[PDB]
């Protein structure tokens, strides 16, 4: 999601990232992820201890 | 010829004028050339660093009294340097710093409530601004505690005070709304307000 | 009155008129750049700069205009060029013709919509036709479909007179750039081929580089300026001195580590240089520059770096060389380290003066084959001639690698429309055919304005075009008289796959398209209102 | 429609305006070539003051409104970054020749023929070039140094060529160098031009060492020293403010005096760390402060700061020394020698450190005594012309004979081929061959002697063979052979003319439209 006052994606992180072949895409508005989450069905993560495969999608 | 004619008897026609306005404008561009090597010895205060590149003769008399201006220059810049980090009073000792809070020093008397992104990104860009102009009074608060009941539709208000007078008002995130604000556009509105000498590009 | 105070109105066939009056105008400007031969025209800044141009829609970026209709055909033409690149100049001509035409047409008092939806027939037919039947083989071609196509497309151009020796040149740094980028599909792209000037020697011996050049010089002299043997390692990290961030703070109480930390922050950086070096690299270019500390352990390692990379060079250049990116030392685990799986290896590495000034080449990577070219240029402005001329040819090239089909460039193809499209709007009950026939009509400016740029007789010329099209398509045996355009130097009508006069079809088929929105758009507009200014 | 103030014309008016600025321009400097040469002078727009004969030099000193004339300039500057001299000739050559392009595309003419007639014409005298060059051993002394004075003929300064021509010889092997033992460099900027005002010119001389302008930095150092020790820095001696902040707080009773013994103990220990490998001479381009001096005053060493990059540079491959960052990386490799003489003398009111090479140097710098800046400018744009020539001769061991007897030459062998040739083209071809003979006619003006008689006299020897060598002697304004004069001029250098002025020609002949007043974007 998009941040502000703080990078939301880290380089050392994005360096990981390209290492573990995963797309990489930030600064995402903060209304419209509800319509992803009516679009594609995901749900948001505000934390790695929430973290688990119920907020998670999937496409083909 | 006929012309010339008239012009010695009369003024009829006009096509001898505004001949000079042109050569005062070169006139002054030509002058203002000489500032650049007016004061080259004059601005820079690392000149005494830079040995074996600025020294032709030292006559020890207007320059060493340059070191005796710079020193006291640099001293008084440097007494004042005493903040740097935006600070949370409360309401209940208000009134003794919207009016004691010194003459001469400007006071950027900051409101809002947290939550938002917009007053976040305006306290971040002011902590920031901290860091660069520990001269400048900063204060942040909650402004319930500051105005009873005050609107929540009126934040982040900027207000800019000293003896008491308001100098300049920066009312809502009207004038400041959008992510898109950044450290340098802050930094010029404060300047706009009078208490900062600085440059930017827009 | 209508109560639409403060501005001004307008309406009628007059302000229709007026929609062909700007258009129309910016046709005559850009009348002499046509396609295989034409004239370049002057451009000077307010500032005074020097500039040549030879293509419409790059000498109209520059210029100011108004009636934003203007901005249509404008933007219609920088469609066109970001679509093709060649052809893109004619767009504007046919557009202007046919808004004149349809004007008249109106001025019979035709309903709108009945020349809109004929000339939306029209141009898809044309479209369907252009791709059925008026296309000459390439595919089939090796080799010389290249050159063919690349002559005429520089042909307007100021160095066909050597341009063969140019169109190999450019050509051949191409046709070795074969990669699957999509995995099932190679495709050429373009900026993979550098482009750098040089108003030294004369331009008939342009160079080709059989490898890869760049504009970098090295550090210091005592640095070596030339190596025979090269090991690559490129890094998007900037080296410099050691700060770790702001979100870390350093206080101590005893003073007794200044010293300490004072040579820690540099150990970290000389460290990690010990850890490139050791592993043997001698070519290293980082995108941000780099301390002279650091490039001083280099002379004494005896490697060579180079800072202030830009990004995308960085990047084609590990892609040619088989280097590889990194922007931390950081591995697989937190502990940094360093690894030799990123040795980008080539064969030598020579920091060539060519006029004044030098710049880094790169020969025979180990790991594939690249190209660049560095032209040859008189003065800089010939040179900017040169390099959009040949950044077009890129952009026209990459067109023919996608489309192996080409239609006879030039304006041939023009009267070959004309007469098809004449023979058709007669089939049918329709009064909109008129409109519909127009298109044709239209079609006839192009080759004609040619031989009035070259001085000939363009009426009897086209006639005898027209007249071979005609019999063609009514004789479709004889339908091989659409092997038959007109020669500018001359004014012969004469084979036109013979000489080798080429465009791709996709050139013709968007134009129609592009001329056609923009033109249903434009004529739509019969009426204005404004408003005052601030 | 169109914006306001942009004004568009077209026809003939503009390839009028452009012919008629190509030949104003090539009437403004047509007086200067050749031993009969006539010194220029002119002011810049900021208000100096220069004097000079050579083309570009000084055409990059006018300011013009039409294009065509930036754009000779541009080719001005081309040829002075290509060949550095006979710049005026490629000018006034494109210049002729495009007048005589002018009579021609009144004449029904369009220039898609006159651009292929340009290309036949100049691959056809560029091949008939390559049959008449002969290439000359480079080995000889005495063959360099007449080329040197050749060149210099037409400045005024050959009085002192005797001597100053063979100056300019030596920096071009002294400078002399290949990297790794390949790709021969002679790098001009390793050759620093420096001038003291003041002395006659016969003083004025290469020197086989380094030059700088710079003194001593402590009264109770050594000023004169046979061999001392060479040894660069690129650090500073004075305290390192590190990257980050720290702030320290003294919290104990005493940590301030700690702190200076730290300080002075760091310096101490970097100082003796350099003084390790005894040297004798320690110089920086960094500030340094007293404390650095004060040790090295126990190890007797030079302590000179403060020089210049490029300088590093330069003195660096004089001396074949290496240079460091760190006191504690210093070694023994990077330590060069080759100091075979050291002084500090006063010159003039102005020191001056005279490091005198006794190895082999690899750069050079001058000695320029003069009576003004502006004639010092002048010797040292024309020495510079000096090297530029002999490196390339070196690079190219051809010549053709000078006196501009070559362009005749060509000219009668570009006749017969279009006696050769059919076309109708051959009418430019010829006219502009006989373009190239202006050089002549403007030599016999420099010397305002009979044209005519002589110029046909010349005509008629070249036509046959045994005389391409014989030239124009413009000493008394009379024929003589070349064989014996000793004007000699490389390949590349009309090579690059001719190329210059052709493509300059072919650019400016084929504009149709104008377009003026238009605002960048």
């Amino acid at each position: 999601q998009k941040s502000i006052l703080r990078d939301a994606l880290s380089d050392l992180a994005l360096h990981f990232l390209n290492k573990m072949k995963i797309m990489v895409i930030k600064d995402i508005e903060r209304e419209d992820i509800e319509f992803i989450c009516k679009t594609i069905g995901t749900k948001p993560v505000a934390h790695i201890d929430q973290f688990t495969a119920d907020m998670l999608g999937s496409a083909e | 010829e006929w012309n010339d004619i008239l012009r010695k008897k009369g003024i009829l026609p006009p096509k001898e004028s505004l001949k000079e306005l042109e050569e005062e404008a070169e006139e002054e561009q030509r002058i203002l050339q000489q500032s650049v090597v007016k004061t080259y010895e004059d601005m820079t205060l690392e000149e005494l660093e830079d040995h074996e590149d600025e020294f032709n003769e030292e006559d020890e008399r207007a320059i060493e009294m340059y070191r005796r201006r710079r020193l006291a220059e640099w001293k008084a810049t440097k007494l004042k340097n005493k903040f740097g980090e935006v600070l949370e009073i409360s309401g209940k000792d208000y009134v003794q710093e919207v009016t004691k809070a010194g003459e001469g020093l400007w006071v950027i008397l900051h409101l809002y409530k947290q939550g938002i992104p917009l007053c976040a990104l305006i306290n971040q860009h002011l902590s920031g601004l901290a860091r660069k102009f520990p001269d400048v009074k900063f204060i942040k608060a909650i402004s319930t505690t500051c105005i009873p009941n005050y609107p929540d539709r009126n934040l982040p208000t900027i207000f800019v005070y000293l003896e008491g007078d308001i100098k300049a008002q920066f009312i809502g995130p009207l004038v400041f709304g959008g992510m898109n604000l950044t450290r340098d556009e802050l930094e010029w509105k404060l300047s706009e307000s009078g208490a900062i000498m600085t440059d930017l590009e827009e | 009155g209508p109560l639409s105070v403060f501005g001004d109105r307008s309406t009628g066939e007059t302000i229709r008129s007026q929609n062909v009056m700007a258009a129309a105008s910016i046709a005559n400007i850009v009348k002499s750049s046509l396609g295989p031969v034409g004239l370049d025209k002057m451009l000077v800044d307010d500032i005074g700069d020097v500039t040549i141009t030879n293509d419409g829609a790059t000498i109209l970026k520059l210029l100011e205009v108004e009636h934003p209709a203007a901005k249509v055909l404008c933007e219609l033409a920088d469609l066109q060029d970001k679509e093709v690149g060649d052809g893109t100049t004619s767009v504007v001509i046919i557009a202007a013709e046919l808004l004149k035409n349809a004007d008249e047409l109106v001025k019979q008092k035709i309903h709108p919509t009945s020349v809109i939806s004929g000339y939306r027939l029209a141009c898809k037919e044309a479209v369907r036709y252009i791709n059925e039947n008026l296309i000459v083989n390439t595919d089939e071609l090796g080799r010389d479909c290249l050159i063919n196509a690349a002559k005429t497309s520089m042909s307007s151009k100021i160095i066909g007179i050597n341009g063969d020796f140019f169109a190999n040149m450019v050509v051949d740094a191409v046709l070795a750039i074969k990669y699957t980028d999509i995995r099932g599909q190679p495709r050429y792209p373009v900026n993979s081929v550098n482009i750098l000037k040089a108003h030294g020697r004369s331009q008939m011996e342009s160079m080709l580089i059989s490898g890869y050049a760049l504009n970098c010089v090295v550090g210091s002299q005592g640095m070596p300026k030339r190596i025979v043997n090269a090991k690559i390692a490129c890094l998007d990290f900037s080296l410099q001195k050691t700060k770790m961030k702001l979100g870390v703070q350093v206080v101590i109480t005893d003073p007794e580590k200044l010293d300490q930390i004072r040579q820690r922050e540099s150990d970290i950086t000389k460290e990690r240089i010990q850890k490139i070096l050791a592993t043997g690299a001698n070519v290293i270019l980082t995108t941000g520059g780099i301390d002279d500390m650091c490039l001083k352990y280099f002379v004494e390692a005896g490697a060579m770096a180079v800072r202030r990379v830009l990004k995308r060079d960085l990047k084609r250049i590990a892609k040619a060389s088989g280097a590889t990116i990194l922007s931390t030392l950081a591995n697989l685990e937190g502990e940094e380290t360093f690894e030799a799986a990123m040795l980008g290896q080539a064969e030598e590495v020579v920091q060539e003066r060519i006029c004044d000034d030098e710049l880094i080449l790169i020969k025979n990577t180990k790991a594939r084959t690249s190209a660049s070219i560095i032209l040859r240029g008189a003065n800089d402005f010939m040179c900017d001639e040169m390099e959009r001329s040949l950044h077009d040819a890129l952009c026209v090239v990459k067109r023919v690698l996608e489309s192996k089909s080409v239609v006879p460039g030039g304006g041939a193809v023009e009267a070959a429309l004309s007469i098809y499209l004449e023979n058709y709007a007669t089939s049918m009950g329709s009064r909109e055919q008129l409109a519909i026939a127009e298109f044709a009509r239209s079609l006839l400016v192009i080759p004609n304005t040619l031989a009035v740029n070259a001085a000939q007789d363009s009426t009897d010329l086209v006639a005898k075009l027209r007249a071979f099209h005609n019999e063609a398509q009514v004789n479709p045996e004889r339908k091989n008289l659409k092997w038959i355009g007109l020669d500018l130097s001359n004014g012969k009508p004469r084979d036109n796959k013979q000489a080798g006069v080429f465009e791709p079809t996709i050139v013709k088929v968007k134009s129609l398209k592009f001329a056609t929105e923009a033109a249903i758009t434009i004529l739509r507009i019969d009426d204005l209102i404004k408003l005052h200014p601030e | 429609v169109l914006s306001q103030n942009t004004k568009r014309e077209s026809g003939r008016k503009v390839q009028s305006g452009n012919i008629n600025a190509a030949k104003t321009i090539a009437d403004i400097i047509r007086t200067c070539l050749g031993p009969k040469s006539m010194m220029k002078m002119l002011l810049d727009p900021m208000g100096g003051i220069v004097m000079t004969n050579d083309g570009n030099a000084i055409l990059r000193e006018i300011q013009v409104q039409h294009p065509a004339a930036k754009s000779m300039i541009e080719i001005s500057r081309t040829q002075d970054e290509e060949v550095g001299d006979g710049t005026t000739s490629v000018i006034i050559l494109a210049g002729e020749m495009l007048s005589v392009a002018e009579h021609f595309l009144e004449q029904q003419m369009h220039p898609t023929v006159v651009i292929s007639a340009y290309r036949k014409a100049l691959d056809d005298m560029i091949s008939t070039l390559k049959k008449i060059s002969i290439p000359v051993d480079i080995s000889d002394s005495d063959m360099m140094l007449n080329i040197i004075n050749s060149s210099i003929t037409t400045k005024a300064i050959s009085r002192w060529s005797s001597l100053a021509c063979n100056i300019a010889l030596d920096a071009v092997k002294m400078v002399q160098f290949e990297e790794n033992g390949r790709k021969e460099i002679d790098i001009k900027k390793y050759a620093r031009v420096e001038k003291i005002p003041g002395g006659i010119i016969e003083d004025s001389c290469v020197l086989r060492g380094v030059m700088i302008n710079k003194d001593v930095t402590h009264p109770r150092m050594r000023r004169y020293i046979k061999n001392p020790r060479i040894v660069l820095l690129d650090s500073s001696l004075e305290y390192k403010k590190g990257e980050s902040q720290t702030d320290i707080e003294i919290t104990r009773e005493e940590d301030f005096t700690r702190i200076l013994q730290m300080e002075e103990e760091y310096i101490q220990q970097l100082c003796e760390d350099i003084i390790q490998l005894k040297p004798d001479v320690v110089i920086t381009e960094k500030g340094i402060s007293d404390l650095a001096q004060h040790y090295l005053m126990r190890a007797n060493i030079t302590a000179i700061r403060r020089v210049r990059k490029t300088d590093n540079n330069r003195i660096a491959r004089a001396c074949g020394a290496r240079i460091v960052s760190r006191p504690e990386e210093l070694r023994e490799d990077d330590v060069g020698t080759g100091a075979g003489l050291l002084e500090i003398k006063k010159i003039g009111d102005e020191y001056f450190t005279f490091i005198t090479d006794c190895k082999d140097p690899k750069a050079c710098t001058i000695l320029l005594r003069g009576a003004s800046k502006e004639i010092l400018s002048e010797v040292e744009r024309n020495l510079q012309d000096a090297m530029q020539v002999c490196r390339n001769v070196l690079l190219d061991p051809q010549l053709v004979p000078g006196g501009g007897a070559s362009e005749m030459a060509v000219a009668h062998a570009l006749t017969e081929k279009s006696k050769a040739m059919t076309g109708v083209e051959q009418w430019p071809y010829r006219a502009v061959a006989q373009a190239l003979e202006v050089i002549p006619r403007t030599l016999i003006q420099n010397c305002g002697a009979s044209t005519i008689r002589l110029l046909t006299s010349l005509r008629a020897k070249h036509t046959q063979e045994n005389c391409e060598t014989w030239g124009v002697n413009g000493e008394t304004g009379t024929l003589v052979d070349m064989k014996e004069l000793g004007i000699w001029e490389p390949l590349a250098v009309k090579l690059q003319t001719y190329k210059t002025a052709v493509e300059t020609a072919v650019l400016l002949l084929r504009i149709d439209d104008i377009v003026s007043g238009h605002k960048k974007k």
